[PDB]
RNA sequence: AAAUUGAAGAGUUUGAUCAUGGCUCAGAUUGAACGCUGGCGGCAGGCCUAACACAUGCAAGUCGAACGGUAACAGGAAGAAGCUUGCUUCUUUGCUGACGAGUGGCGGACGGGUGAGUAAUGUCUGGGAAACUGCCUGAUGGAGGGGGAUAACUACUGGAAACGGUAGCUAAUACCGCAUAACGUCGCAAGACCAAAGAGGGGGACCUUCGGGCCUCUUGCCAUCGGAUGUGCCCAGAUGGGAUUAGCUAGUAGGUGGGGUAACGGCUCACCUAGGCGACGAUCCCUAGCUGGUCUGAGAGGAUGACCAGCCACACUGGAACUGAGACACGGUCCAGACUCCUACGGGAGGCAGCAGUGGGGAAUAUUGCACAAUGGGCGCAAGCCUGAUGCAGCCAUGCCGCGUGUAUGAAGAAGGCCUUCGGGUUGUAAAGUACUUUCAGCGGGGAGGAAGGGAGUAAAGUUAAUACCUUUGCUCAUUGACGUUACCCGCAGAAGAAGCACCGGCUAACUCCGUGCCAGCAGCCGCGGUAAUACGGAGGGUGCAAGCGUUAAUCGGAAUUACUGGGCGUAAAGCGCACGCAGGCGGUUUGUUAAGUCAGAUGUGAAAUCCCCGGGCUCAACCUGGGAACUGCAUCUGAUACUGG
C-alpha cells in the first residue's frame, strides 16, 4: 500500500495467562509485530516478489468535530 | 547476590570473618600484656608474657591472617622496649 | 564510474582528436572538430589561466578514460614517487591495464578494451584479471581466454594496430594474440602535444 | 658513582632540615631566550651545619618526612 | 517448521454486540473453559483479554 | 531565533515544527539561519523543478 | 602467568597471528611483554608464513613462561619442517 | 639505495591611486545531519545529547581425580522372578556410567562498559629505595601423630514468597593443637618460636580381617632462598584559562619518642620547636580524563584525544569495611539517601556507564541474531563445560577503495525540441538500424581455505619388579566449520535490470530564449530585479562531479590577521604626562680556575600500532603484512672550553 520495505522479528501471540514469543506465522493466522517503522490499519504486508492489495480497507467518517488547545 | 557463586561467596565470607576476628582478638590480648606490664614495671613477667605471645603470632603469620613482617615488627619492638626496661 | 554519453562531444570541446572511436572514417567528416558542442560553440572566448589548466586535466582524462577520484589518487601516487610528477602521472596512466590493452593493439577504442577486459578476456601471467586498473609491471605478458579468441572485434583491432604507431616499451604476437610489457615509457614516448605541468599546476593550486 | 646536585640554602630555621634552592638555565620552548628555573627541595641535614646562602651538595634519598626527601652530602662554601 | 495444528482447524471469530450484552464476561469465560480444558489434562493467575487472543 | 523561508510561497502558520539550518541572508539584519524546506513540516516549494535539492522537491516523472 | 600467546589482527575473514609474550590477565591485542614472531595460516605456499624466533623463546621458556597450543603446533612444525 | 627536499592567490572602502585595515571565497578533513537521487562488492565506522530512567533474555563458572552423599536417568546382579511362550522382564541397593543440592578448592579484582569526577593519592618522560606478589618457573629440604566442630541429612516446625527456626546425626585437601625447626623470624650473642594434605592409575613374590599391607607412576601440600611477571611508594621536569582571584596553611612545616603500613612517610598520636607555600602565580573560581596519536599546515605552529593501544578514575548517590595474593570489589556485603517493583499487608526485591533492546533527549548513530568453528580467558589430569571476550551474521551510501549501469559501426545529420538575421545551425553517432559481449544481478552444478588439534587404537623409547599404569615420537581409522548456499570456477539466455546531483555575472568552467517588471525572488562576497534580466522562475544548450551530488555544522590553511620562524606604534590601531627605583632582563676589557649553559662521542630508554621507505598477499586498490627509517625527546658516563654563566 504505501510502497515500502520493511523487516519482520519480534512477533508474539497471546495465551489469556501470558503472550508467547513465536518465531513463525503461518496462514490463517493472528500475529502481533513489534518495531514495524511504517505500518497503518488496511496496509497488506506481503512477499516481496508479489505486491498484493487485498480489499484496501473503509473507515467510517467523522461525525462530531471539537477544537483543542493546550491551554 | 545474582550469582550462586557470589551467594556462596557470602557465607563463606561471613566465616572467615568471624573465624579470623576471632585470631585477632585473642592475638591483641597477649600483645596488651606485655603493653601494660611495660608500665607495671615487672622484671620476670615481662619476658613471661613476651615468652607467652611470641609463639601465638607466628602462627597467625604462617596461616597469614597476619603477615610475617608484621609480626617481626611486634616482637622486634616489644623486645626492644623490654631491653630498655628490664 | 563510467561516460556513457557521446563521445565526439568531448573532443570537439578541445577542438582536437581524443582516439574515442575505432577510426574507420575521418573525424572531420563525422563531426566538426573545431567547432565546440552547443548552439555557442561557434564562438571562441578566453581561457584564463585556471583555464587552460583545468582545460588540459579535462582533455587528459577523456583521453584516459578515468573519474576524477582516481585520477587524483594518480596526481598524489606520482607527486609521492621519486622523479618528474609530470610524467610519472603519465607513466602510471600507462600502466593502466586496459590502456596497454588498447596500445599493443587488442583494441580499436579503450571502450571496447575495458569492456573485452571487464569479462575475464584477459589474463596477465596466466592469471585472469577483471580490474581495467590493473597496474602492469615490466616483464609481464597477456593473452586472450580461447573462448573470446574466436571474437572478430579483437581480429578487427589487429589490422589497426599496425596501422597506427606501435609503442616502443611493448612487444606483441598476434599469432597467439599476446604481448609483453618490456617497461614503463619515460616521458618522450608519449606526444608532446599533452602538456604535463599544467596539471601540477592544476593540483598544487 | 652516586648522582648530584647542588644549590643554595635559603632556609635553615627548621630543626635537623634545610631549604634547598636549585637553579638551571633551561631554553624556552616557544621563543628560545634562556631563562634560569629555580626549584626548592626541603633536604635533611643533621648538626645543623647549614647557614643561609651556602652553597650545598644534596643527594637523593628515602622519604624522610611528608616533604623531605633529601639529604646533605656535602657544604662547600660558608658565611657568604 | 511443520504446521502442528491443521489450518481448518483454526477458527477466527469475533465476539460483537451491544453495551453491555455481556461480551468481555463471554470472552472470559471462553478463556477460562479452555484452560481449564488443557490444564486439567495434566492436573486431576490474572487474565487480561484487551486485543485478540489464541486458545484451545 | 528568526529565519528565512526561500522559494516562491510556503505553507507555514502559527504553531509549525520546523528544522532551522545555518545561512545568513544581508538584506534582512537580525536574520542569521534559513528555514530548511521539504524537512519536516516544511513543504517543498511548488513547481520549482531546477535546484530541487535546495528546496526538497522530490522528481516530478516526465 | 607469563606466557606465548597469538593476537589476531589483519582483516576480518583473512588472520593473521602476532605470536607475543605476554601477561596472562591481559586482552588477546592487548598489552604485551616483547614481541616474538609471526604466523599467516592464509600464506601463498611460495612465501614463508611462519617466522618465529626460537631464541627467545628459549629464554621466556627456562625463564618460567607458558606455550600455548597453537604455539607448540608452530614450534613442533617449524623444527621438523626446517 | 630509500625514509620528510617544500610555501600561488582572488573580490570588496575611492571620481581615480597608494597604503593600512577588517569581511568573504578558491584547499584539505569529519563518529557528521539534512535535501534530491540511489546498482553491486571489499574494508572500516556507527548515540558527539540525558554518568537520563530502565521491561525482558543472556553477559562467571568449574572441579566426584578434594569430602559427606545420591535428589533425578541409564545400567549391574539378584528379585514376588512384576512373570507364563522365561513371551514379558514392573522390586531391590551408589551398587557406578554419571551427578542435583551441600561442605571445600580455584576463579569471581580477568575479560567488558563509560569519561562523571579529577588541573592532580592523575598522565608523559627520566630516575630511585624502604616493599609485596595467587597461578607459571628454579633449587634446597619436610610431608609424623591426633583432636574438637559443622554443612548436607533426620525429626519437629514457621512462612504467600523471599527465606527460614529448634533438637540429633556426618566427613574432608575445612578448623585447631601436639611432634619436628633451618640458609626462616626475633634477639649484639647466648637463646626462644613458627608449617604441612592428601588424591587418582596399575601391580610381581607374600598377604589376612577381602576393606587391606607393600611396591611403582602422576599430581597435590608445607618452609626457605631465587627468577619472572604484576602491583605499591618516592623524586625532578612537563602537562588549560582567570589577578575583575594576593596572600594561603595549624598535622600545618620540621623534630624527639610511641603506634601503625607489605613497605618509607604527620600515615597516626603525645609532647617540643615556629614553621612551611606564594608574583618562577600560592589560595580561590571556571573548564577538563591523560598519552601514543588524528586533522591541517612548507615548516614552526593550530585544533584535537571517536575508532586502535597504554595508563587513570568511576559502577543509582554518599560512606564503611570484610574475605581475599590482589578490592575498599559493574553483575559481592553493611548503613544511610533518592527511585522502582512483588505481596496473602505478614513482609520482601533491585540497580544495563556488560551484550541486545525500551522509553525519553536530540539534527543523528544499528539486531531483545548465530557459533564457541579459530585466538584467548576461567575451571578441570584430560575429555569437557562456561565465555553478549572473540569470531561471524543483519541494518545504515556513514567514509575509503574497486567495478557495473554495454561495445563497434552507423548521415545531409531521421523525427521532435531550441534558438534563427528564415539562410540555417542546434541537440548529434546523439537517436533508429546493423554485428559483438555478458562484468554484475538470476538460475543449476562444482568447489578450496580459515582445522591446529583432540579421540579408538597400532608400533618404538624412558620408568620400575614389570612385556603393567604413565610419559615422549611415527602409522591406521572415523572425524571436528557458526560464518556458509563461503572465496573461487563452470553452462543457460538475453543489453537483457541498473544515473543522478549541483552550477553557468565576476571570483570560477560553462550562454541564449521566454515569463515578470525594485514584484515575485536570488545571494558566500561583490551585488542582481523598476519592460532586452548571460544573476529571479521555466525551457534549450553547456559546465563540473558521479552512486553519489549539494547545503548546513566544525578545525586548520589561505591570515605575515598575536608576526618564535615572520608585524607594527609622527599623521592609518598603538610611546604611559614625567622622573626615581626594588624585583626582573641585559651588560666594558684582561689573568687564572670551574664546567652551570653550549657542543662531541658513547650507553640506556623513547611500548606496539600509526606516519614515511623498500618489498610481499588479497584479480588491482582500499585493506593486511616483513624489514627498515623515523620516534632529536629524555636520562647517565666520558670529554671539548671559543662564547654565555659561577
Ligand atoms: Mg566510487
Ligand atoms: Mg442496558
Ligand atoms: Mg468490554
Ligand atoms: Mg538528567
Ligand atoms: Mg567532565
Ligand atoms: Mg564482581
Ligand atoms: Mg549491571
Ligand atoms: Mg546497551
Ligand atoms: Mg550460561
Ligand atoms: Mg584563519
Ligand atoms: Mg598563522
Ligand atoms: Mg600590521
Ligand atoms: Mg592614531
Ligand atoms: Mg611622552
Ligand atoms: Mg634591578
Ligand atoms: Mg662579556
Ligand atoms: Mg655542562
Ligand atoms: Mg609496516
Ligand atoms: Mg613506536
Amino acid at each position: 500500500v504505501k510502497a515500502a520495505r520493511e523487516r519482520f522479528g519480534r512477533i508474539v501471540q497471546m495465551h489469556a495467562n501470558k503472550r508467547e514469543e513465536i518465531k513463525e506465522v503461518r496462514a490463517g493466522d493472528i500475529a502481533a509485530a513489534i518495531g514495524l517503522k511504517d505500518v497503518t490499519t488496511g496496509d497488506t504486508l506481503c512477499d516481496p516478489d508479489a505486491p498484493i492489495i487485498l480489499e484496501r480497507m473503509e473507515f467510517p467518517e467523522p461525525v462530531i468535530s471539537i477544537a483543542v488547545e493546550p491551554k | 547476590a545474582n550469582i550462586k557463586s557470589a551467594k556462596k561467596r557470602a557465607i563463606q565470607s561471613e566465616k572467615a570473618r568471624k573465624h579470623n576476628a576471632s585470631r585477632r582478638s585473642m592475638m591483641r590480648t597477649f600483645i596488651k600484656k606485655v603493653y601494660a606490664a611495660i608500665e607495671a614495671g615487672d622484671k620476670a613477667a615481662a619476658q613471661k608474657a613476651f615468652n607467652e605471645m611470641q609463639p601465638i603470632v607466628d602462627r597467625q603469620a604462617a596461616k597469614g591472617l597476619i603477615h610475617k613482617n608484621k609480626a617481626a615488627r611486634h616482637k622486634a619492638n616489644l623486645t626492644a622496649q623490654i631491653n630498655k626496661l628490664a | 564510474a563510467r561516460y556513457l554519453g557521446p563521445k565526439l562531444k568531448l573532443s570537439r570541446r578541445e577542438g582536437t582528436d581524443l582516439f574515442l572511436k575505432s577510426g574507420v572514417r575521418a573525424i572531420d567528416t563525422k563531426c566538426k572538430i573545431e567547432q565546440a558542442p552547443g548552439q555557442h560553440g561557434a564562438r571562441k572566448p578566453r581561457l584564463s589561466d585556471y583555464g587552460v589548466q583545468l582545460r588540459e586535466k579535462q582533455k587528459v582524462r577523456r583521453i584516459y578514460g578515468v573519474l576524477e577520484r582516481q585520477f587524483r589518487n594518480y596526481y598524489k601516487e606520482a607527486a609521492r614517487l621519486k622523479g618528474n610528477t609530470g610524467e610519472n602521472l603519465l607513466a602510471l596512466l600507462e600502466g593502466r591495464l586496459d590502456n596497454v590493452v588498447y596500445r599493443m593493439g587488442f583494441g580499436a577504442t579503450r571502450a571496447e578494451a575495458r569492456q573485452l577486459v571487464s569479462h575475464k578476456a584477459i589474463m596477465v601471467n596466466g592469471r585472469v584479471v577483471n580490474i581495467a586498473s590493473y597496474q602492469v609491471s615490466p616483464n609481464d605478458v597477456v593473452s586472450i581466454r580461447e573462448k573470446a579468441k574466436k571474437q572478430s572485434r579483437v581480429k578487427a583491432a589487429l589490422e589497426l594496430a599496425e596501422q597506427r604507431e606501435k609503442p616502443t616499451w611493448l612487444e606483441v604476437d598476434a599469432g597467439k594474440m599476446e604481448g609483453t610489457f618490456k617497461r614503463k615509457p619515460e616521458r618522450s614516448d608519449l606526444s608532446a602535444d599533452i602538456n604535463e605541468h599544467l596539471i601540477v599546476e592544476l593540483y598544487s593550486k | 658513582k652516586i648522582r648530584t646536585l647542588q644549590g643554595r640554602v635559603v632556609s635553615d630555621k627548621m630543626e635537623k632540615s634545610i631549604v634547598v634552592a636549585i637553579e638551571r638555565f633551561v631554553k624556552h620552548p616557544i621563543y628560545g631566550k634562556f631563562i634560569k628555573r629555580t626549584t626548592k627541595l626541603h633536604v635533611h641535614d643533621e648538626n645543623n651545619e647549614c647557614g643561609i646562602g651556602d652553597v650545598v651538595e644534596i643527594r637523593e634519598c628515602r622519604p624522610l618526612s611528608k616533604t623531605k626527601s633529601w639529604t646533605l652530602v656535602r657544604v662547600v662554601e660558608k658565611a657568604v | 517448521s511443520a504446521r502442528t495444528t491443521p489450518i481448518a482447524r483454526y477458527r477466527n471469530i469475533g465476539i460483537s454486540a451491544h453495551i453491555d450484552a455481556g461480551k468481555t464476561t463471554t470472552t472470559e469465560r471462553i478463556l477460562f473453559y479452555t484452560g481449564v480444558n488443557h490444564k486439567i489434562g495434566e492436573v486431576h493467575g490474572i487474565t487480561i483479554t484487551s486485543a485478540a487472543t489464541t486458545a484451545f | 531565533v528568526t529565519s528565512y523561508i526561500g522559494g516562491e510561497g510556503h505553507n507555514l502558520q502559527e504553531h509549525s515544527v520546523i528544522l532551522i539550518r545555518g545561512g545568513r541572508v544581508k538584506d534582512l539584519p537580525g536574520v542569521r539561519y534559513h528555514t530548511v524546506r521539504g524537512a519536516l513540516d516544511c513543504s517543498g516549494v511548488k513547481d520549482r523543478k531546477q535546484a530541487r535539492s535546495k528546496y526538497g522537491v522530490k522528481r516530478p516523472k516526465a | 602467568m607469563v606466557t606465548i600467546r597469538l593476537a589476531r589482527h589483519g582483516a576480518k575473514k583473512r588472520p593473521f597471528y602476532q605470536v607475543v609474550v605476554a601477561d596472562s590477565r591481559n586482552a588477546r591485542n592487548g598489552r604485551f611483554i616483547e614481541r616474538v614472531g609471526f604466523f599467516n595460516p592464509i600464506a601463498s605456499e611460495k612465501e614463508e608464513g611462519t617466522r618465529l624466533d626460537l631464541d627467545r623463546i628459549a629464554h621466556w621458556v627456562g625463564q618460567g613462561a607458558t606455550i600455548s597450543d597453537r604455539v607448540a603446533a608452530l614450534i613442533k612444525e617449524v623444527n621438523k619442517a626446517a
